[PDB]
């Protein structure tokens, strides 16, 4: 539970020569379609002796149940991970590349870390990227967790999530023709067809200032571009 | 006055008509298909899903047997290695070899985003058919009106009371068995719950994928138990519904040869360019003349102010005409390089008319009638 | 190794057959299909059931108007009857005349049995089709394995291992629409979820019998107050489930032509005789024995000693014979007289060896072949 | 638990001048095929004032809220019915078709009785309409009325109630042809088909010693012989 303190837990390898440690991980949510992760495990963050909190964590550092300020004791995943929001039992962390979930304790003689493996991937809902959501860009729906401590429990959800915005689409019409003038700053998938009874069946993904004609049949096109909302025109002056 | 006619999917040209009725001056009819929703009944079949991979510890009986126990996990994957590692703890675990026997066992588990980032298999039973139809009558023209395919739903707005029977073609990548991820469509192949797909969706398989106890086939294959190491090792074939997913290459949702976007959950194709409407449009006779054609329109001249090249509404024009009696009197123009969408003109002795029209032409040369006579308006698209 | 052979869906009744193969002494084989199960994939469209119509006391206002008020039962239906009661009696004393106003409501609404005393309304698209294949190879007529007959997955169930190719329904006495009497099913068309109809089945409609979620007409029609009583009475014409209820001639369940006894919940026809099924089976070596170039069978003779026609496997009958070496021979008449149950013979000289087989024929002739010797029989049924 | 009791209450039909009755009823089914009834009664039996007894009941007899043992309250059609549950609020009785129930008191010289007409749909939904259950032969479809207490109504149930017969045809196998020399004392709904792949949809009604010939496919036959469900032969000729 979340007031439940951490406890020793299956996993002998550490990268040190002690390797009695908890963590083992109940379970693990991290098949967002965000960036963020949400880890059920001993070795607690936002649990101290006062309970839950925002900024402590709790630990079996192989044998001694205490807990700290979050110092030189790092989350990992393939990568270095910056906590979000701890709850408890639950430990919310930006964790770019996800995959392998690695809770560590970089302390001196007895340096545990315990690392996990699962499949946690960030990918898609639509056709654009999220495995690190920013704040620039357009929102897009993903699966999320919240965010602030309920003492209920962290579980899956859905929110919005940030991802990357491109420049102006140069649109030029013409007679059942459109030339799209696109200028990626950064990869957008570039899906069009027609919203006539012809078709524009074109996905590519494009970087670049670039020309793409299309076919009007005198029903426009629909194109949707970096999968931000599509641009579409119904015309025969497209 | 029922009138029965067929709009075509373009928005390019709305379809203009005429209703004609004995004794009167025709009633103005436009179609614009607004949305097009196809809509089927979905019959689930499975959930594939991200799963998350769970690695315990094997157990391992030193100096005796080990039969594996099936844990039931989606996909449970054991196999039993004798000889699992060498002799003593000098080339490490285990005096035994022979008689030492470990079951190297790993799983796959739900996610409980199985149901947030998981692709369905649907059986597909018949569907409705819905078409946004649009008739316009004088200068009002909403009456745009989604209809059921199945004769359960019919428009009953008064001026335009539409029926949509099946429209002719409607655009459904909602086949027998179909494969919807998110938005992203794809005609993919299984059975009920028979055999497992590996390199493929059908990764998973079982109604529900968000919970254990499941029967998958992503081709995990144990290698010999690792010495010095307590671990779990696996070959396998590539994990098949995320290679089923990065199999959008043309996904029916972005290859759309009608513009639908592809919605997910009884499945539907928004805003096509689909086929034409069958609509049977009770025609109010309102629209018509009082109880004879008895209009005469005389001393006309048509300007063209503004059209553009071959739009959707982008002509404006004026008929300017002397009109006598009262009636309400067809503003149309029959030809094909233009079709106005004012097919009504109130007549009560109307001398101006300012008509909207639609063009499908870099030149807007269209022979117009009125209510008796008709004249050929100029201008430039 | 892989004998393939079509067996007729005969409930009960085998189709006897011989496996020859060269190099070794051919099998017994006799394949009886015990059950076909024709399972389709039921939308339930509604649920219509008997109905209790509810007549309560009426609402009259003395001096003053009544309005009615809509309640959710099925074919809830009133009618507000003014100048109902004149001054003094008429069926109810009122001071006023034309003021006096009954609202006169009935309803009809389910009763208490109408979840399991119910017919039921199933569209129907295509299935499962389970079969029960009872398969003799050797002796042993107990290698049977329960199979999918629609393509799911092949039977490694049983010691014959039968794969029997793709065949979503094998029969379905059920059509697009079909009406369930409640175990029965006729073959009806009616429209979709809605509400009832007073002159097709489902007079009551939805999809779920509740007295709420019931949309029904049953034609309840009120009639003007009774005089000498406060009353709602109401004519109506038979509901048109009333109507389909008192149609109960030759149910498909009692009257199918294969012996479909349809059984519901998702609906299915049990025990089908339709068509013949394809079945590849998996008859091992072990019930052969290597070459026929030894375990030849020479001098044989044919004695039946009883047979009775008309019967399952009312012939008995015997074989003396020399063999060279033993083996596992069918004993097998592929004769359309007789057709023999234990097409296998234990080669092994005795000068008796006892087969059964069934007849269809007054006298039991038929050509009876071990592996390599083959024979005429005789007798007497 | 019930949570009413009986009353003195207005009869829909009793004697002209005691139409001021006690002892009524409020609702009966009797759609089922079953010789039993499911009455919902304001002259309860499965009350006293303890509540759920299997031989006791509760009226208001012109007096108050108060029981007795079964004696001076007596189900009726219109002629005696013995109970069988009682149920609080509901009681079980036999009262074979559930159209009438008759709540009246059986002392002295007058015969007092209230009955109660009820909204029942009792219809075919078998394979035949039948007689009523009695002690002999095979039952047919029913939708019976559960035959004890939970304590509040009794449920409904589909099952298959009694039904009389008579000996069982004859059945004579032969070259692809079945005679069924038959004996019905009763009438019996005769229904048949071949079970090979032959339809014949042959109903009739039979009763007395007759011969009815079909045709088998050779590969059996059912014939339904009334007041049983469907029968089935077969063989390899038949």
């Amino acid at each position: 539970y979340k007031l439940a303190r951490p406890y020793i837990a299956d996993c002998p390898n550490c990268g040190h020569s002690r390797c009695d440690s908890p963590i083992a991980i109940e379970e693990v949510r991290g098949d967002a379609h965000a960036g963020v992760i949400r880890i059920q495990t001993s070795a607690m963050f936002g649990l101290k002796t006062d309970g839950v909190d925002l900024a402590y964590m709790s630990f079996m550092n192989g044998k001694t149940q205490k807990s700290i300020k979050i110092d030189n004791l790092h989350v990992r995943t393939s990568a270095p991970c910056s906590l979000v929001s701890h709850h408890g039992y639950y430990i919310l962390a930006q964790c770019p590349p996800g995959d392998t979930v690695t809770v560590g304790f970089h302390d001196g003689p007895n340096r545990h870390t315990c690392t996990v493996a699962h499949k946690v991937e960030f990918r898609p809902v639509g056709r654009e990227k999220y495995r690190h959501p920013p704040e620039h860009g357009v929102e897009l729906p993903c699966n999320r967790y919240t965010h602030k401590r309920a003492d209920v429990p962290f579980v899956p959800v859905k929110a919005k999530c940030i991802a990357t915005l491109a420049p102006e689409p140069l649109v030029e019409h013409k007679h059942r023709t459109l030339i799209l003038h696109l200028h990626p700053d950064h990869p957008t998938l570039l899906t069009t067809r027609s919203l006539g009874s012809d078709a524009n069946p074109t996905r590519q993904w494009i970087e670049r200032p670039t020309t793409v004609n299309f076919t009007v049949t005198g029903e426009g096109l629909e194109y949707t571009w970096g999968n931000h909302p599509p641009k579409r025109v119904w015309a025969q002056e497209s | 006055y029922e009138h029965t006619a067929v709009m075509p999917n373009k928005v390019g040209i709305p379809y203009k008509a005429l209703v004609e009725r004995p004794g009167y001056a025709p009633v103005h009819l436009q179609i614009q298909l607004v949305n097009t929703r196809i809509i089927p009944s979905t019959n689930l079949e499975y959930i594939t899903c991200k799963y998350k991979t769970k690695v315990p510890s094997p157990v391992v009986k030193c100096c005796g047997a080990t039969q594996c126990t099936s844990k039931p996990h989606p996909d449970y994957q054991c196999q039993v290695f004798t000889g699992v590692y060498p002799f003593m703890w000098g080339g490490a675990y285990c005096f035994c070899d022979t008689e030492n026997t470990q079951m190297s066992e790993a799983y796959v588990e739900r996610s409980e985003e199985c149901s947030i980032d998981h692709a369905k298999a649907y059986k597909v039973h018949t569907g409705t058919v819905q078409a946004m139809v649009n008739i316009t009558y004088g200068s009002v023209s909403w009456r745009s009106a989604d209809v059921y395919v199945n004769g359960e739903t019919p428009a009953k707005i008064g001026d335009a009371k539409l029926i949509i029977g099946p429209l002719s073609s409607a655009w459904s990548p909602f086949d027998n068995k179909v494969v919807v991820y998110g938005h992203e469509v794809y005609n993919y192949d299984f059975p009920e719950y028979g055999t497992g797909k590996a390199g493929s969706f059908g990764d998973l398989q079982s109604r529900t994928s968000t919970s254990n106890d499941l029967y998958a086939n992503t081709n995990l294959k144990l290698q010999r138990p690792q010495a010095g190491i307590v671990h779990t090792p696996f070959t396998q074939a590539p994990s098949g519904f995320e290679r089923w997913k990065r199999d959008k290459g043309a996904p029916l949702n972005d290859v759309a040869p009608f513009g639908c976007s592809i919605a997910l959950e009884p499945l539907r194709a928004e805003n096509c360019a689909v086929g034409s409407i069958p609509i049977s449009i009770d025609i109010p006779d309102a629209a018509f003349t009082r109880i004879s054609e008895t209009p005469t329109v005389s001393d006309l001249e048509c300007k063209i102010t503004e059209c553009t090249y071959a739009s959707d509404f982008g002509g404006i024009a004026t008929v300017a005409y002397k009109s006598s009696k009262a009636g309400n009197c067809p503003i149309h123009s029959p030809s094909g390089v233009a079709v106005i969408k004012e097919n009504d003109v109130t007549l009560a002795e109307s001398g101006s008319f300012t008509f909207h029209f639609s063009t499908a032409n870099i030149h807007p040369a269209f022979k117009l009638q009125v209510c008796t006579s008709a004249v050929t308006c100029k201008g430039d698209c």
